[PDB]
RNA sequence: CUACACAAA
DNA sequence: TTCGCCGTTGCGTATTTGTGTAG
DNA sequence: CGCAACGGCGA
């Protein structure tokens, strides 16, 4: 997000001729270099899970519905650990309520 | 809304000690003591009030709603 | 049953007489030439792998659009250790010179080696589909002989004649769904043991039992 | 909901709901005491206190009342227990309140509105607290390097307060849901809530699972609880195939019987008073709350001639003349007189 | 597009971005920022969202062409009024506009915090999350 | 509460927890939850409609108008022979409905000002669930019910609508 | 019907001296065809008749509510030491001929229930005249017309 | 003799003297079997859906080597050694492997048969001359009803995220929790195996109620193409 | 006759 | 200039039976 | 609810 100093509002990318000018409503430009030269991208499937379930992996050592198996944690020494299996590559994530979070 | 006069399967005339069985009845839950009185076994009272051990005589004798209890 | 087959879905196909673009269950039953030959599941197997379709979007780990331009120049300062494999590229090709009129756009490809593998697909390949498909374009490549292969097209100047951001996305979507190996409309393509009948030399029909 | 009760034909199969047995609709509640409750917690900040910014950067838990958010909590279980435990109690939260924690958004959800389905389940207790004070106990043992370490773990217990003794004084009337309610013993839940259970379908699995501390169950379940009135008249019915057991609920509700107790003070047409109703010789929990319609005939599972072959039957002729099924069936004639014009002779 | 089924309004896709203009806060970065919670953070989850915001703000609706890029509320609450007295639009608008919130004039930047948690919910079961 | 270690539980049965069942039957009554709500109806939120939601105050062309009704009551069914109790019997044999009256009283307020209170009238008629707070068989032993041609076995939950009985369905949204 | 869902329509109906009897004497009140019960997998219906063979011996009535634990091995042994087989069944005799079954037949008390379906209301039958529509000159509608 | 069998004894009479004549053959032969049942009798009794306790340890040996081989799975799925085909999900391969190893074996007729009298066993009778019912009849009768499967794949996490009941945790990896029931009809199911069951016949009910009117638009649209 | 509701196969 | 698109309209969504209720 | 003309305006 290119946000203008004067009005703050959303700025276009408008790249003409060999450049990139910041073109905005109310007129005003920044151009920038480097960084602002991406103007698309997509990447398949890299980067996921923990990312988009960071709230429910954290809470899941709480919620009483979830999964618990029979194995120490080897960070607090209970014998039980909460069991996640999360995506549709089914990723079985082990967490404990003292913060352990096998990967 | 009694019990029949006769056995509904067989004709056997129940209906004959329908009245004494229902008093009897009555009595003999209360010196035992909704669903605890009905497993109380009846087959001594119904054998003494004459009635043979005939399967339906028997059913139709001690299941048999009587409206007067519920109206 | 499971290829949406469920309901009337393939009888109101047959009876609605829907196109072939409007069926859900579409198959083929591919019988490979040399009635000799097709007796052995390996060679039917290679031949299924062979003709199903792969569009270049398959083969790619992630794609960047850039408005950078090169010059046999101003370049992203993410892919900046590229310029390694851009000179090897530039020296290894003495016939494939950067276009005179090259334009302000670029395409940063990371191919799926693992999927290239798995596929038994060559960088050479790809690379001869996608410059003979887009001749408006001007393709550099990395080392297949490897840090992943990276490819790099250049939009020559002719894509266009909608700003140019259209055109490039447009024209992003053209190479991801460019063939790479093939034929097209082919999703999947598995290997089936068929019971077909044939006339021997004594004149006795037998069912063969492994075609 | 029955999983029972539908039609068995038909476009209206699955269209026409049942409740199940113990579920009840609730009304709404208090919900201005509890946003007040709530709106003067120390752990609740207020919405203008706390921004966008704050809620994510400290993991702030939004907190929503009849679906209003009003503020954000520094953790969303403990609040929720913490409410949970308060209608417990039963005092500041009516026990009919809904308290849901979105675990997947951080959310706690307060809902009081009319029309939640609620149900009573039994709470099932834990000594999971002693539990992990007990392995952290072996824990530090094996770090000593004591050889007995296991003396120090103690078993997981978990169980419901629900006893024989409080059984009885329900079927005595002495004591009620109310004071099952009042005593912790067991608490409504709405589907909403139920997300948020984890249930024993039995006390028979929480009796497997007393000592198991990888099933920790929040609730256990009375297993008839999940049939309406009409699915329960069928006796065995978890022995009969399922859908059976629709066509019975279907089926039990066109019985001809003691329509009304009150027909000869009635008019009614098209209804069919039965003369002669048994019990069930092999009745179930929904005779104590319904009258039964039917009679105890011997049946005998036989070929016998071919006349009862694809749902036929051959009935007594004896049978049907002692009043086997008999009754009377009911119409009616009303007719208007109009106006002065009209009238009756 | 946010809608309004209520009397007055109907049919008219009012823009998410224009609706929170005519509530105060004319910063379209914390327009945005009511939507992502955290403008300047970092994970796939924020950067998708914020794309597509960008997206729905720098697209040309076919009725609401004059006050797209509008910075004051006075001339998008006229074009309100047209399309469907300033204050008496904007007090019509709360009257319909989550009443739950609350109907008065103070009940404003909370009504507009909902409004962005409701399009964070939608965006998000966009990801597929 | 005291500890879960220590409760015995051992010898509950699973005829045991058909009493857990029946309590919940019996508390909630098997219709009750519509009865309560209609007694929640006409206790708290008819009075809610009312005192609430109506208090009108328009400006026409200039004159303005402005009136609220203060009290309202919904009075058990009546009939006409001195204003006679209308039993559930009686409506459906004689096919009227089995509404109750509804009272209001109104204050109108012109604005000079012109404080103008109306005397509590009858406004309407209400219909009535059986077995309702304001049903004439509400505190009625099965006796009483009897002796008036009702059914002292039925629960009530529905509604005498010109002589016919209608449920009022349990709509799902 | 039965309480399991059978449904069943009243085909013939026999006389006392017509209808099979066990050697005690007991005879049914319906004659339900074997063939009601594998595609239909009414077990409740025949675990009820099992069941009730000895409550109405024993003179008791017994709850048979769902999910409530049972035992069809010990109903069965119940059964036998009620006095009868470990099968419900009896020795029967066809009561139009009075010769023995070879087989065994299972006879007991399974509660029945009349659904409010009547012949005498859904039969129908017109003659060649009666209402006709005025527009389309047609029979009226059913038999609530009188034509149709 | 069966209905609509081809090549039957009927077809034959029909071919070869009218189909009257197979009528009237019909019922004279129906005749004969009633009038032999007369005599011999037949019955269905709850002793003939009941298994010896050495064939219901036999069933439950099987169903627990089943349970065995779905917790073998688990087992692979939980230590990430499920690897799916191109073209299939871990999800999808790790429900596919469970949907197969949860399937009874051809042996679950051996307790049955063991517990069943074929001379006299009226349910048995019926199944195997074709008068009514099937193999699957009796083996859910007095064996198992096994998974439950709707639209050729186990029950669905419906109830909430990842959950398919209240009474089964998140995530859960039995096989009980996703429809695979244990119990015979003759044992009871529990509460959840009901529930499912109760998925499962809905689930057929709807087909029979709307297949009707689906096929009923085909069916007129195929006739008035046709008619002429 | 036009809704609508409850049912049957 | 010849086609896609897109609201925008219509059409249609098993059969035969009963009973009500009202307008 | 879906299906299919359609006919008017963008290409
Ligand atoms: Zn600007
Ligand atoms: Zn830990
Ligand atoms: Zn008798």
């Amino acid at each position: 997000m290119k946000i203008c100093k004067a009005c703050s509002s959303c700025m276009v990318r408008t790249y003409v001729d060999g450049n990139i000018i910041f073109r905005c409503s109310c007129g005003e430009s920044v151009q920038g270099d480097s960084q602002n030269l991406l103007v698309s991208s997509k990447v398949y499937h890299t980067g996921e899970m923990e990312d988009k379930y960071k709230i429910f992996i954290k809470n899941a050592p709480f919620d009483p519905t979830n999964c618990q198996i029979k194995k120490d944690c080897p960070n607090c020494h209970l014998d039980y650990l909460t069991q996640i299996c999360i995506g549709s590559q089914k990723i079985i994530i082990l967490v404990c309520r003292c913060g352990y979070m096998s990967n | 809304m009694l019990i029949p006069v006769v056995c509904f399967t067989c004709g056997f005339p129940i209906g004959t000690y329908a009245a004494i069985f229902d008093k009897a009845r009555t009595e003999y839950i209360k010196t035992k003591m909704l669903d605890a009185s009905l497993q109380i076994e009846l087959k001594d009272l119904i054998t003494a009030l004459g009635i043979p051990m005939r399967v339906c005589c028997r059913t139709h004798l001690i299941t048999t709603l009587d409206y007067r209890k519920y109206y | 049953r499971s290829t949406n087959k469920s309901g009337i879905v393939r009888p109101q196909e047959i009876f609605s007489a829907k196109p072939v673009e409007a069926e859900q269950s579409s198959e083929m039953l591919l019988r490979l030439k040399n009635p000799e030959v097709e007796t052995n599941k390996t060679y039917a197997q290679e031949i299924a792998n062979s003709i199903e379709l792969i569009t270049f979007e398959r083969l790619i780990l992630q794609w960047h659009l850039l408005y950078e331009t090169y010059s046999s120049n101003v370049m992203y300062p993410d892919f900046a250790s590229d310029v390694e494999w851009m000179t090897d590229f530039l020296e290894n090709h003495p016939l494939l010179q950067p276009p005179e009129d090259i334009a302000n756009w670029c395409i940063r490809l990371e191919l799926n080696k693992t999927t290239m593998i798995l596929k038994s697909i060559s960088l050479e390949s790809i690379i001869n589909s996608l410059r003979a498909k887009h001749p408006n374009t001007y393709i550099m490549h990395s080392v297949e002989n490897t840090i992943p292969i990276i490819i790099r097209i250049y939009l020559r100047e002719s894509a266009f004649r909608a700003t140019d951001e259209k055109i490039a996305v447009n024209v992003v979507d053209k190479l991801l769904n460019s063939t790479i190996r093939g034929i097209p409309g082919i999703k999947n393509a598995n290997v089936v043991k068929l019971m077909r009948h044939r006339v021997d030399a004594q004149g006795k029909l037998v069912r063969l039992d492994n075609i | 909901i029955c999983v029972a009760q539908s039609a068995d034909t038909g476009e209206k199969v699955g269209m026409s709901k049942q409740l199940a047995i113990t579920a009840n609709v609730c009304t709404a509640g208090e919900v201005l005491s509890l946003k007040q409750r709530l709106l003067s917690d120390p752990a609740i900040q207020q919405l203008a206190d706390v921004s966008n910014k704050d809620i994510v950067r400290k993991g702030l838990a939004r907190v929503f009342i009849n679906g209003e958010w009003i503020g954000c909590c520094t953790n969303a279980f403990e609040l929720a227990q913490r409410y949970r435990m308060l209608r417990r109690e039963g005092k500041v939260v009516h026990p009919h309140t809904t308290i849901y924690w979105d675990s997947m958004v951080d959310e706690v959800e307060f809902w009081l509105d009319v029309g939640r389905l609620t149900r009573p389940l039994l709470i099932v207790d834990n000594n999971i607290e002693k539990y992990n004070q007990a392995c952290y106990k072996a824990a530090e043992a094996r770090k000593k390097g004591d050889k007995d370490w296991e003396k120090h773990k103690i078993p997981f217990i978990q169980n419901t307060r629900f006893t024989p003794q409080m059984a009885k004084d329900i079927l005595a009337g002495t004591l009620t849901l109310e004071d099952l309610v009042a005593q912790g013993i067991c608490e409504f839940i709405t589907p909403e809530e139920a997300e948020n259970c984890l249930v024993a379908f039995s006390i028979i699995e929480l009796r497997k699972h007393k000592h198991d501390v990888t099933r920790r169950f929040t609730h256990v379940d009375v297993p008839q609880a999940i049939l309406g009135l009409a699915a329960l008249v069928s006796p065995y019915a978890n022995c009969t195939q399922p859908a059976r057991v629709t066509y019975e609920t279907n089926q039990g509700r066109q019985t001809g019987g003691w329509y009304c107790f009150s027909w000869p003070y009635r008019v009614d047409m098209n209804r069919f008073f039965q003369f002669y109703n048994e019990m069930p010789l092999v009745k179930t929990i929904a005779h104590n709350y319904v009258i039964p319609n039917g009679l105890n005939t011997i049946v005998a599972y036989m070929i016998y001639g071919g006349y009862n072959q694809e749902d036929s039957v051959i009935v007594s002729q004896s049978f049907i003349d002692r009043g086997g099924f008999a009754g009377t069936f009911y119409r009616e004639e009303k007719v208007e007189l109009e106006s002065d014009i009209e009238s009756f002779g | 597009t946010i809608e309004i089924n209520s009397t007055k309004f109907s049919k008219l896709r009012i823009p998410w971005y224009l609706i929170f203009r005519m509530f105060g806060m004319t910063g379209d970065d914390s327009i945005i920022e009511q939507v992502v919670f955290d403008l300047e953070s970092n994970s796939l989850v924020n950067t998708f969202m914020i794309e597509i915001l960008e997206k729905s703000i720098h697209v040309l609706d076919p009725i609401f062409q004059p006050v797209q890029h509008e910075l004051n509320r006075e001339k998008i609450i006229q074009f309100l009024s047209e399309k469907v007295l300033n204050e008496r639009q904007l007090t019509i608008l709360d009257k319909i506009l989550l009443p739950h919130m609350g109907q008065t004039a103070d009940t404003r930047v909370r009504k507009l915090r909902f409004l962005g948690l409701l399009i964070h919910k939608i965006l998000l079961v966009i990801m597929n999350v | 509460y005291g500890p879960i270690e220590t409760v015995d539980n051992e010898e509950l049965t699973e005829a045991d927890m058909l009493s857990f069942i029946s309590a919940a039957v019996n508390s909630t009554g098997l219709i009750g939850y519509n009865i309560k709500s209609f007694d929640d109806l006409m206790d708290n939120g008819i009075p809610q409609i009312v005192k609430q939601m109506f208090n009108v105050d328009i400006t026409y062309k200039s004159v303005q108008i402005q009136f609220n009704f203060t009290d309202v009551n919904i009075e058990r069914p009546q009939h006409r022979n001195n204003k006679i109790n209308l039993l559930p019997n009686k409506a459906r044999l004689c096919g009227l409905s089995y509404s109750g009256p509804v009272n209001l009283a109104a204050e109108v307020i012109l604005t000079e000002v012109k404080r103008a209170s109306i005397p509590p009238f009858q406004v309407s008629t209400f219909p009535i669930m059986r077995g309702s707070n304001r049903c004439h068989t509400h505190h009625l032993s099965k006796t009483a019910k009897k002796e008036i041609g009702e059914d002292p076995n039925e629960p009530g939950g529905y509604f005498i609508a010109r002589g016919g009985e209608w449920v009022v369905d349990l709509l799902e949204n | 019907s039965s309480r399991s869902g059978n449904k069943g329509i009243a085909a013939l109906a026999l006389p006392t001296s017509d209808m099979p009897f066990t050697e005690d004497g007991l005879q049914p009140d319906l004659i339900v065809n074997p063939h009601s019960h594998p595609s239909r997998m009414t077990n409740g219906q025949m675990i009820e008749t099992t069941v009730g063979l000895a409550n109405a011996l024993q003179g008791v009535v017994t709850d048979g509510t769902a999910f409530l634990p049972i035992n069809v091995q010990l109903l069965s042994e119940r059964l036998a030491q009620e006095g009868l087989r470990f099968n419900g069944c009896q020795k029967m005799f066809n009561g139009q001929t009075g010769e023995y079954f070879d087989a065994a037949i299972f006879i007991g008390p399974t509660y029945h229930q009349r659904l409010q379906k009547f012949v005498l209301d859904d039969r129908y039958a017109v003659a060649s005249y009666g209402p006709t529509d005025a527009l389309t000159g047609q029979p009226l509608d059913g038999k609530r017309s009188h034509g149709g | 003799v069966g209905a609509g069998s081809s090549g039957g004894i009927y077809h034959l009479i029909s071919r070869r003297y009218g189909p009257q004549q197979a009528l009237k053959m019909i019922f004279a032969t129906q005749q004969l079997a009633l009038n032999y049942v007369r005599n011999a009798g037949f019955t269905v009794s709850t002793a003939d859906m009941l298994l010896t306790p050495e064939a219901h340890q036999e069933v439950q040996e099987i169903i627990n080597e089943l349970l065995l081989e779905s917790e073998e799975i688990n087992n692979r799925l939980l230590h990430g050694d499920i690897m799916p085909p191109i073209g299939l999900t871990t999800h999808d391969f790790y429900e596919k492997l469970q949907l197969n190893a949860l399937k009874f074996p051809d042996r679950i007729l051996k307790p049955i048969m063991n517990s069943i009298n074929p001379e006299t066993n009226g349910l048995f009778q019926m199944v195997a001359t074709g008068a009514k019912g099937s193999n699957p009849n009796m083996i859910h009768i007095m064996a198992g009803i096994g998974q439950i499967e709707i639209n050729t794949q186990r029950i669905q996490p419906q109830f909430s995220f990842g959950r398919t009941l209240v009474y089964y945790p998140r995530f859960a990896l039995e096989a009980q929790a996703y429809g695979f029931i244990c119990n015979s009809y003759i044992a009871g199911l529990t509460s959840p195996e009901f529930i499912f069951g109760e998925m499962n016949g809905r689930f057929d009910l709807i087909n029979k109620a709307l297949s009707t009117s689906s096929t009923g638009y085909a069916n007129r649209k195929a006739i008035f193409g046709l008619q002429s």
